[PDB]
């Protein structure tokens, strides 16, 4: 496994940023992540040589933080906030719209490799609830409607 | 310059201070942050002694707005009685169920953040700064990262800052979905490019912190008091709210209210008041059942009248209002508090690694009505003892809600045992 030049290169800007390369551990993997649509665990020994870390202190920081993703590839992650506001104002409602769109269960990703619902934690936006995210974008759940107009932006 | 959407939270102020701005949904960028006469504390500040500064934010009464209300003058003291180098950190980790309230201040006032993370290093003898922002923040990083070089860019960052001598760089760190990296000692391992986990305390971060140096912590809502202590002077400051716990506080609303969103209020109102007077009371103008405090605490209906402030008897915490009204059931609610901690401990604790995960399982069982007897003992044993050897924090308040329901809710859980 060999990075290829534009990836490995933006690797090198984050690796640079900190005053110490193995600070930008998580910045590296989320652009690894971001580049590929999951964590390829091919990808982790030359990370580790990047970050002049053992690779098992690469495979132990992967596994503890939750928006890693080592399994599943996916061009578009719906992350769902399962937690209590957004529980209490409606997340089973947008969990079955996303259902009825995308024919999808939190946990699956769509045949085509496009879509993963991702249920998570508190999200930070609890005045908005339900909240979703598609990628890095946030967003309130409004209805079916509103949210199948919204997933279409998504190509 | 395009950042990710965000929906965007309602705020209102009774103060025009840390929402003076950012009560407006948008970024507000450099010139309209100087049009204010803002980075004009900064230049107050380098012209006083870094010791003048930590007695004003001391004087000024300012507590931790993290949860725990530490003096934060007091707090900076320690750290300068200690040999540098020394670091500063901002906590941008903001995951508590219930809080958004430090998103506010970073997607549409950053250069508030900044300024006060410019004269809170210069105080306590930081050049390098940190800002450690949650993963699921990405338009928060963004934002950051581009003002940071506009302050630069004026040259309020960098080399010999305004001619004074004083150097400081700020490094943006994202987080990568760990609610425990929130912890401060597990925030700083997280800097230090490990595993999230919390070390034992004391020593605290003042004495041994980023890589063994003295470290203060301090949450972004903190820090963005600390330009106006320097503008107004800490006596200023002080005629905010009760004398004892003053100034400005940021309350973040949510649940059943007719207006959830951020509120800027002073510490002499009553959590009544911030939903009735101004969360415009609740939907379909239900009872209100409980308030969660994010998943620390649960008050009744009966403790409404209590002031929202750091007294023995006040509210505390984050300042974080979940309102439920009488509709909503308090063993779902739980439920809900219970898979929150199943997901987040670190696992480092066996009581809590295990307690954590057992509350959820039985609570679960519980509410779907498959519980045992042995369970329902299980589950009441477990609430008790997630605690037990814990070194930080999450594992000491794990079952604190919860308990808390089954003290002030007993006939609903008692419904539940017969189910
Ligand atoms: N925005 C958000 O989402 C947000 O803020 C969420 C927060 C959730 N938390 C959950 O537990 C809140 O944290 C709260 C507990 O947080 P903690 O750091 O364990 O609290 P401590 O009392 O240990 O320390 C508080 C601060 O003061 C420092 N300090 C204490 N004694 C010191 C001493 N002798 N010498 C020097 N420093 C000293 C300590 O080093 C830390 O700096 C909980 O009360 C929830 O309120
Ligand atoms: C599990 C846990 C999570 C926490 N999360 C946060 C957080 O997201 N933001 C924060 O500033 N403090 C958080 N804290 C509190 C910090 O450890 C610390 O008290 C605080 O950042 C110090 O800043 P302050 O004195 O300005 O409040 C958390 C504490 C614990 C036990
Ligand atoms: S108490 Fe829980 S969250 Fe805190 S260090 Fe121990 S296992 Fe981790
Ligand atoms: S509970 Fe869903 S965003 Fe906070």
């Amino acid at each position: 496994f060999e990075f290829p030049e534009e990836l490995k290169t933006k690797l090198q800007e984050h690796i640079n940023y900190f005053p110490k390369k193995r600070q930008a551990i998580l910045l590296c993997l989320h652009e690894i992540q971001n580049y590929y649509g999951y964590i390829p665990p091919e990808s982790l020994k030359p990370l580790a040589d990047m970050l002049e870390l053992p690779l098992n202190h690469v495979e132990g920081v992967v596994a503890f933080y939750d928006m890693f993703d080592r399994e599943d590839k996916a061009k578009y992650r719906i992350r769902v906030c399962v937690s209590i506001v957004c529980h209490l104002m409606g997340t089973n409602k947008l969990l079955k719209a996303l259902e009825n769109i995308l024919g999808i269960k939190p946990g699956e990703v769509t045949p085509d490799g496009k879509f993963k619902i991702v249920p998570v934690q508190c999200l930070g936006a609890c005045s908005e609830a339900p909240v979703f995210m598609v990628n890095d974008d946030e967003y309130k759940f409004e209805s079916e409607v509103q949210l199948n107009e919204i997933l279409s932006r998504y190509t | 310059r395009s950042y990710p959407a965000i929906p965007r939270i309602y705020a209102e102020t009774t103060l025009n201070m840390l929402l003076k701005r950012a009560k407006k949904p948008r970024v507000h960028s450099i010139d309209e942050y100087l049009k204010d006469g803002g980075y004009q504390a900064l230049e107050k500040a380098l012209n006083m002694s870094p010791e003048e500064i930590i007695d004003w934010v001391d004087k000024s009464t300012l507590r931790g707005r993290g949860g725990a209300g530490f003096p934060t003058g007091k707090k900076w003291k320690f750290a300068v009685q200690n040999p540098g180098p020394r670091y500063f950190i901002c906590n941008a980790d903001e995951s508590e169920p219930g809080t958004f309230k430090d998103r506010i201040i970073i997607e549409r006032d950053p250069h508030l953040l900044i300024e006060g993370i410019i004269i809170s290093s210069y105080a306590i003898g930081a050049n390098e700064a940190y800002i450690y922002i949650r993963g699921e923040y990405p338009a928060g990083y963004y934002i950051l990262r581009d003002a940071i070089e506009e302050a630069k860019k004026k040259g309020f960052l960098g080399k010999n800052i305004l001619g004074s001598g004083f150097d400081l760089e700020i490094y943006v760190a994202r987080g990568a979905g760990a609610y425990i990296c929130g912890e401060e000692t597990a925030l700083i391992e997280s800097l230090e490019g490990k595993r999230g986990h919390p070390r034992l305390k004391p020593p605290y971060p003042v004495q041994k912190g980023l890589w063994g140096k003295p470290t203060v912590v301090n949450n972004v809502e903190t820090i963005a008091n600390v330009p106006f202590i320097i503008s107004m002077g800490w006596e200023e400051y002080r005629y905010i709210g009760p004398s004892d716990y003053a100034g400005p506080k940021l309350f973040p609303v949510s649940g059943k209210v007719k207006k959830p969103g951020v509120y800027e209020l002073p510490m002499n109102t009553t959590l009544r008041e911030v939903i009735f007077k101004y969360a415009g009371g609740t939907l379909g103008n239900k009872k209100v059942k409980a308030v969660f405090s994010g998943a620390l605490d649960c008050f009744s209906s009966e403790e409404l009248d209590i002031p929202m402030d750091y007294s023995p008897l006040g509210f505390g915490g984050t300042g974080t209002v979940i309102v439920l009204t009488e509709e909503d059931d308090i063993v779902e609610a739980a439920l809900k508090i219970a898979e929150f901690y199943e997901h987040e401990t670190c696992g480092q604790c066996t009581p809590c690694r295990v307690g954590c995960y057992e509350q959820a399982n039985l609570l679960e069982k519980i509410y779907k009505g498959e519980a045992t007897e042995q369970d329902w003992e299980g589950f009441d044993f477990v609430n008790r003892n997630i605690q037990p050897t814990s070194i930080c924090g999450l594992g000491a308040v794990a079952g604190r809600l919860i308990r808390q329901t089954l003290e002030k809710f007993p006939e609903e859980w008692e419904k539940y045992r017969k189910k």
